[PDB]
């Protein structure tokens, strides 16, 4: 809540949608047809919210257009709170300063995420007087304060800390204020008639707090002084194994002492169709590891040659990862799922469509490709605002159509416009005669 | 400050002492200047810095005071069996053999936060009536010690 | 090399003195 | 409530007092030849007289190589230094790969010590300088039965000072190290103000003076980095030395000469001990030619320890070569310094044992005609999809309420999930690269 | 009382020449290669000869024929005191070091020099200790009996001297040694040391130092912790000028006198072209030690080009250095070898037992044999006999596979593991 | 005793009055031609007119490169600046290399200072301030400049002393009675130790106790030292220190090597020209040479294809061994020796010769005189012959082992069995490939 969320592509969907018997529906939650993806998806999201198991892996893989980050999003807004969940692109590993393995080790370790719990006790009130007792060489200053309630009007002696956080910000006897005595925070919730606050109820309560912080913070503070800053910029890297094994068994045995828990969260990487064989040997290793978040691998490329090797490894992706993987693949979409799916994210960017139009807009999408419409869709509103009215007609669609072009009609105009630009050589013919 | 001091733990468990000097060159024989060493020394201890409690943390690993049920696994299930008593809403009474048990007991008792009072022999003459009247009669007590 | 810590009296113990004898 | 991958069914080699490798032991199956010569490395390093010796686990995917491993590392102990490692991570951005490969052999070392502290406790009386004055402090502990006064470094105060202590606080004081630490206010000030953000603690008990033997375990690196850079300080002076270089440097060779013979004065003291370690490195193709001709001389090595190894291919053409194919992809010259332990495969009984063993580390039940499908479809494709398969087949039967696995859910499982065979399959019919 | 564990070269302690440079067959550990051992000790003559310098020789050879354990007796009969310095050829090849640089300062470590020099040193045990001083004025009068055998003298310390005694605890039994220029102060027992002599002897005190320590020194007041983490890095050459220049001043007048070192590179072939040339022009130099090849490689395309020039280095290095080889071993060879690693490492095996380990060094290779005797040791005792048997030997042959028994093995398993392609395949059936 | 590597056996070209070389002389035998086209260029760069000017030294190799270059840089003298640089040496890692070759190339001319500065020594009585009777109104009379009376034992003089000076000497924590040496213009002050009176006060002290220095109080000495410009260049870009903090913090934020910036180096010109139209400085010209030239990158080639056109340019004499070879860099770019036509073009070429046995006789018994060992007139044939046609490097490699092997026979001279043990013990080149044709394992 409270967070911007512009127009996007996977600001339409919103959970999985399917059943308590994880047989998804049609069309529900944001998803149009893919009942064995979403299926797959919820199953994916039983295995992490049971937790029990750890080192699991998933491909997701087919053609292009098949909602494989679609799906992903959904599966992650599913998790929703209370569990991390890292999206990390393929090619973003890739750095000159910073090594890939232990950034690596760091993306896994983001994922794991620690819940840390402690009850604090704070008083709230309203305040009625201030009074102290200072000298202008001496110091010693000695502050009292009388704070009420509903049901509770005191007085109490205002100590050395609290009667400098008094000074150190502007305050009114009206205004209402809490108070964690282990902490000595000031908490000026509001003012009285001059002023929203209205305290009520009893003038000191207990209450828990909880941290939800993931193992990788814990290890960069721990590596050495400066671990904050570099948290706080990013400017660290190649921590020690020392304080990695050191942290896991704290933590392990934190968590059989009960203090805290773990959640172990979902790692997302992409586009790992292009990678270096370093990195699927080190993840090969890292699955077999105790403390092994859920990764969700995605891909788009087929039989390909993977970079760093000159084979053309099958499915662009090396046979033991393939060994240790479960496979998940998505079909495409018929014309009228995506007919739904245009009339989902219609109704998600709000631009009325004629029946007329909408079906034009379908088949040309099936004709062409699905971005195109999804473009179309929203160029069609700008088109039929400038003729003053939200309904987008057959009119509007058809010129947004023959203003923009499509790849494969481009690439056959280039085909027909090969002399007018320059070849891989470089030769063109800038002249007409 | 809450984060950095319940996430400091480790220590190095291996240091050199007086190298720290050498570092920056300066000890009592050295080809910088006389002086030089303590003015060095003298505007260090005049500059401030806000990093001394990582220092203190990492330097010395402090026993925080939440360990002290953390190393009693019978204070673990002690916890959890006073929760649930309390939110039945139930009172306790008890027993041990050794007071020592008992102090590390108000410790842990004080530490959780309740309202409580100990009887044992220490306890002189008089209070044994106004505590016994305190347990017996409906007060917010719900721990009685001995 | 010289201990951080050194006990110190108040009574005997002054900083100027350093007699040892057999 | 219990976390496994692949692993941790493990809780040794499972040999006898002979060195005979039981058929079923340790949750293993298979692999006689592979256990005993486990148990030969076992004794070979329970000796901790052999080093420089190599001695690498040749097998395919799926033959027990990191498994072995994992029970050579549980049977050591924790008193062992373990180093598992990776061929990959080796490549090292910052610094030189061969200053990584000595920094793990250095790692791999471990060494018992004794020690003892000197520990100071109680609430300063007094903070003055002593009188024609200079930059030392005298303090005061004062704890339930200690009565002590104490003249400190200018260092160590600057450090006490930065602490903001004052009269009324009892204070942790080490005199080795030298480190600073408050306790908190005495309980006698509780009642001076009414409320504090300040904690009050009681005055510490005992004698102010306090001493305990330390046996606390040090490795031979960790000796290293701490006399090659400063570690930690509460002056400002330990700050400068550490902001002044945050850059992890190489170790010279008189620097490894100087901490081997302190070392071997204290051994000759007779409180220190020395401990080799064992070195486990993943996939050791993975790396290339340069760390082979470097190992070429670092197995030659003195306090080198024990090395175990592992790969997964045969005969390949070397890394950084074009004509130099060798098997396992390791060139010639370092194989004649290795040993090999010859690994097997799995069959079908001993697969389904394993199934089922971990099954019931997993905590799930499966039905004996399950039990004969997982058997079925866990060789045809690999035992590895069958043991993923387990958890998701155990949790379609707690959809459907019932708490064993059935053929149908197998069915189901396998219906919903294909491997990579049907991958490659579904690829071969490709419009698009599908 | 050297740290020292059982090793590949462990057993060696000394070339074992004679005064005519004849190598007894089995002497200090080493054994065979005669015409090699001969060369050793004309190397040896190089070395301790001093007055040349710029001289390159190389040996080359078969694997694991030993060149190692040469050179390594070659260092064990240079003994203490003589700079020796042993590396690879991959320690070079750094990136915050350049590889240039590096070799040049690999040269620069290779030569040490001796500083002589005359310390004052006052040892003797106290009587009491007595300062005189003001309450808040200062104005420190120390003074301390010193005893020994033969006086009993009381001395007036200084300022800095009663200062330290004021750091250092001591009581009037210690015994302490005072240096006059340093003002240091080390005390070692109580009345546990018995001192004696004169209170004023006159000792020296000798150093040896490379001249890289004292370039480093120069280079940089940072240059102390700089060698001593080595994150030092691309040192001026007008440094290296000045400080060769006040050396030779140096050595002209006779302060201090320099001892040309020993370099040892391993495994030259892996080195390129740019250090080949480098090679080439410093060894010009007249600071330039006494290096040894040792290429374990043959004919093979030196890095950097596409030219398999012999040896796997470039004629250019071969023309100013002069090549021995190193042979085979006969299976006599082999046995003494293998007696001396059972005598080493404490190996009662069986004759017939030695025999068989002999065949299967012999076939196979000596490195196998030397790990082979080394795992019967354990195959013997955990049935509990101290002595081994053929039953051990052959047990170790079984279990532990040799090199060309693998190759076999995958040569009809190369379906078991991945190709050079990666395929591999995984099921039992079909 | 006496050490020889490979030199130390010429003296320079040693040409005659008219250039003419003659046929031996310091350790040249023969090689008329490049003996007289190095005198050539030594003319040129005695000229102390021409810059820019550069030539390559071309031929086949063990024909004495290194020799005519050292010959070279003999006779021109070690008050003539030489900057000696390898191939491999240009590359580094901090900065790129041309950074580093206009280093090298600043560094190959120099410049000799005439300067003078000021003595004064004495012992040291006096730790007051100036006095300052007068109040003024905005004195409360005291300053950091304390009044010492320089007692020196032949004149005393009271001096107002900078706070630095004096701070320096509270850097020496002098006290009453002790010899000092102070500077008039940069204020340095060393003190040679506390006065032999002050020596029976205590039965030890660190403080070496020393006499007073003879000579007067203020004495002035002048020096016309030569200093090269890239010194004085790295001086200017980066300070080299001093004994005060800010100085210690100033050189400890950047000691690493960077680029250099021209105008600098102008303002340093600039002054220069301003020196010695007052005569305080003379310029010196500079020699730069390169060993192995074949490597070089590209970029180095294009880059000093416009660095000789630069008026700052020395002479620069180049060596190569190479005959159709591609430059390194490039691809298809194959030239003689390596090196692109257009720098060439500007480069004047110069060829080395062979050697007939006579020769390799000359050059071998003057190695034996350079070793002070003597060799029998069979051995001294044995070794030229086998130098024909083996080659000159091998035999003055194994020149010493025969020496060896004498010696160990209780011999002072070279005999045949002497040079064939040592052949016997040692292979050339050629059977060392032979034996590694035939070999089991590369052998
Ligand atoms: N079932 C679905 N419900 C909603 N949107 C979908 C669905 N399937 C596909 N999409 C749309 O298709 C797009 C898929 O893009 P992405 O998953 O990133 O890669 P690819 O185009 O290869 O599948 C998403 O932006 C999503 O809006
Ligand atoms: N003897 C055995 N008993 C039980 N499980 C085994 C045995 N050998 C191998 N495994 C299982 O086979 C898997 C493969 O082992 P591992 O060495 O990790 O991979 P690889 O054999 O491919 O190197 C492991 O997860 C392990 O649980
Ligand atoms: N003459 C010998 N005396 C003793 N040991 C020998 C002898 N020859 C070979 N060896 C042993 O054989 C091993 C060969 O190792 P190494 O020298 O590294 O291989 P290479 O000879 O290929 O360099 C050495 O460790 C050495 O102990
Ligand atoms: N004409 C010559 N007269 C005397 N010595 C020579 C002559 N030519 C070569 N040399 C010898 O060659 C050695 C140097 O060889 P060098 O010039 O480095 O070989 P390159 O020709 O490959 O540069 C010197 O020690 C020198 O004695
Ligand atoms: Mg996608
Ligand atoms: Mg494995
Ligand atoms: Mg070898
Ligand atoms: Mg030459």
């Amino acid at each position: 809540l409270k967070s911007l969320s512009l127009i996007a592509a996977h600001s339409h969907i919103t959970g999985l949608g399917l059943d308590e018997n994880l047989q998804p529906r049609p069309t529900s939650e944001g998803m149009v047809g893919q009942l064995q993806a979403r299926r797959a998806a919820g199953v994916i999201l039983k295995m992490v919210q049971n937790g029990t198991i750890a080192g699991r892996a998933v491909l997701v893989a087919g053609p292009p257009s098949t909602g494989k980050t679609a799906l992903a999003m959904g599966v992650s807004q599913s998790l929703g709170k209370d569990v991390p969940f890292t999206a990390i692109a393929g090619s973003e590993i890739f750095s000159l300063e910073l090594s890939k393995t232990e950034a690596l080790t760091q993306a896994f370790r983001k994922s794991i995420g620690i819940k840390i719990k402690e009850e604090t006790e704070l008083i709230e009130g309203e305040v009625v007087e201030i009074q102290i007792d200072r000298s202008i060489t001496g110091g010693h200053k000695q502050g009292k304060l009388t704070i009420k309630t509903t049901d509770m009007e005191t007085i109490y002696e205002l100590g050395n800390k609290m009667i400098d956080g008094l000074t150190k910000e502007k305050v009114l006897a009206g205004d209402v204020i809490s108070i964690d005595k282990a902490s000595g925070k000031i908490t000026k919730l509001g003012r009285s008639f001059a002023f929203v606050q209205c305290p009520e109820g009893e003038l000191q309560k207990r209450k828990t707090v909880v941290h939800t912080v993931s193992l990788h913070e814990i290890d960069v503070i721990n590596s050495r002084t400066q671990g904050f800053l570099a948290l706080f910029t990013g400017d660290t890297g190649e921590i020690r194994s020392e304080v990695r094994d050191q942290i896991n068994t704290k933590v392990a045995e934190w968590k059989e002492e009960g203090k805290a828990e773990i959640v172990p969260g979902v790692l997302f990487i992409d586009e790992v169709h292009m990678l270096d064989i370093e990195c699927f040997s080190f993840i090969n290793r890292a699955l077999e590891d105790e403390f092994a978040p859920i990764v969700m691998m995605a891909t788009n490329r087929g039989v390909s040659k993977t970079r760093g090797t000159n084979y053309k490894s099958p499915h662009g992706l090396p046979l033991d990862l393939l060994d240790r993987s479960i496979i998940i693949t998505t079909k495409s979409y018929n014309e009228q799922e995506i007919k739904t799916i245009l009339s989902i994210r219609a109704q998600e960017e709000e631009v009325e469509l004629s029946s007329d139009a909408l079906d034009l807009l379908t088949k040309t999408g099936v004709e062409t490709s699905l971005r195109y419409s999804s473009n179309l869709i929203s160029v069609a509103q700008q088109i039929a605002m400038k003729r003053k009215n939200n309904t987008v007609e057959v009119e509007d669609v058809k010129r947004a159509y023959l203003l923009f072009l499509d790849s494969a009609r481009s690439v056959k105009y280039v085909q027909e416009n090969e002399s007018q630009y320059i070849d891989d050589q470089g030769n063109v013919q800038i002249s007409i005669a | 400050r809450k984060i950095i001091d319940t996430f400091a733990v480790l220590t190095p468990s291996a240091v050199s002492l007086d190298m720290r000097k050498l570092a920056l060159g300066l000890n009592d024989d050295s080809s910088v200047g006389e002086n030089t060493r303590l003015k060095v020394m003298q505007n260090c201890f005049e500059v401030s810095n806000p990093l001394h409690q990582l220092q203190t943390k990492l330097t010395i690993a402090f026993p925080d005071k939440s360990l002290l049920q953390y190393d009693c696994g019978k204070l673990q299930k002690l916890a959890i069996l006073l929760q649930q008593l309390k939110d039945n809403g139930h009172r306790a009474l008890i027993f041990t053999q050794m007071t020592k048990v008992l102090d590390v007991l108000e410790q842990f008792l004080n530490y959780h936060g309740y309202l409580y009072m100990r009887l044992d022999g220490a306890t002189k003459i008089e209070d044994r009536q106004i505590l016994t009247e305190r347990f017996n009669t409906d007060s917010r007590i719900t721990v009685f010690i001995l | 090399m010289k201990a951080l810590v050194e006990e110190i009296d108040k009574k005997t113990y002054n900083p100027d003195i350093y007699f040892t004898s057999l | 409530v219990t976390r496994t991958a692949a692993h941790t069914h493990i809780k040794g080699l499972g040999l006898d007092e002979s060195g005979v490798a039981k058929r079923v032991e340790g949750g293993f199956v298979g692999q006689i030849e592979a256990r005993e010569a486990c148990g030969v490395i076992v004794d070979l390093i329970k000796a901790k007289k052999m080093s420089g010796r190599a001695i690498l686990l040749a097998g395919g995917p799926s033959t027990g190589k990191t498994a072995l491993a994992l029970a050579i590392s549980q049977e050591l102990g924790p008193k062992v230094p373990f180093c598992p490692l990776v061929g990959s991570e080796l490549y090292s951005v910052e610094v030189k790969k061969t200053e990584t490969l000595m920094e793990n052999f250095r790692r791999a070392i471990g060494l018992r010590i004794k020690e003892t502290k000197e520990v100071y406790e109680g609430e300063v009386t007094e903070l003055t300088p002593e009188d024609k004055t200079i930059s030392h402090v005298i303090v005061g502990l004062k704890s339930a039965k200690g009565t002590k006064t104490l003249r400190l470094d200018p260092t160590i105060y600057e450090s006490i000072q930065r602490e903001k202590v004052s009269i009324g606080d009892v204070i942790y004081i080490e005199a080795n190290t030298g480190a600073v630490k408050r306790v908190g206010r005495s309980d006698a000030y509780a009642t001076e103000f009414d409320l504090e953000t300040e904690e009050y603690v009681p005055l510490p008990k005992g004698e102010v003076h306090k001493k305990k033997e330390i046996v606390q375990d040090v490795t031979l690196h960790d000796l290293d980095v701490a006399n090659a850079r400063p570690q930690g300080g509460q002056d400002v002076i330990s700050m400068m030395g550490q902001l002044l270089k945050p850059k992890k440097t190489e170790i010279t060779e008189k620097l490894r000469q100087e901490v081997n013979k302190v070392v071997a004065k204290y051994i000759d003291q007779g409180v220190a001990e020395l401990i080799p370690g064992v070195l486990f490195i993943d996939e050791v193709n993975m790396l290339d030619i340069e760390i082979f001709t470097y190992l070429n001389k670092a197995l030659e090595s003195n306090i080198a320890p024990v090395v175990v190894l592992a790969s997964n291919r045969g005969m390949t053409t070397v890394r950084g070569t074009e004509d130099v194919i060798s098997p396992h992809g390791v060139p010639p010259d370092l194989i004649d310094r290795l040993l090999i332990v010859r690994t097997l495969p799995y069959d079908k009984d001993e697969i389904r044992t394993i199934i089922e063993r971990r099954a019931t580390v997993e905590r799930l039940q499966v039905e004996s005609s399950a039990l004969d499908l997982l058997a079925t479809m866990g060789t045809e494709t690999s035992l590895r999809y069958a043991l993923q398969l387990l958890a998701p087949c155990g949790i379609l039967a707690q959809t459907s309420n019932r708490k064993e696995i059935v053929v149908n859910d197998v069915n189901e499982a396998k219906l919903l999930f294909l491997d990579a065979k049907r991958s490659t399959k579904i690829l071969e019919t490709s419009a698009n690269y599908l």
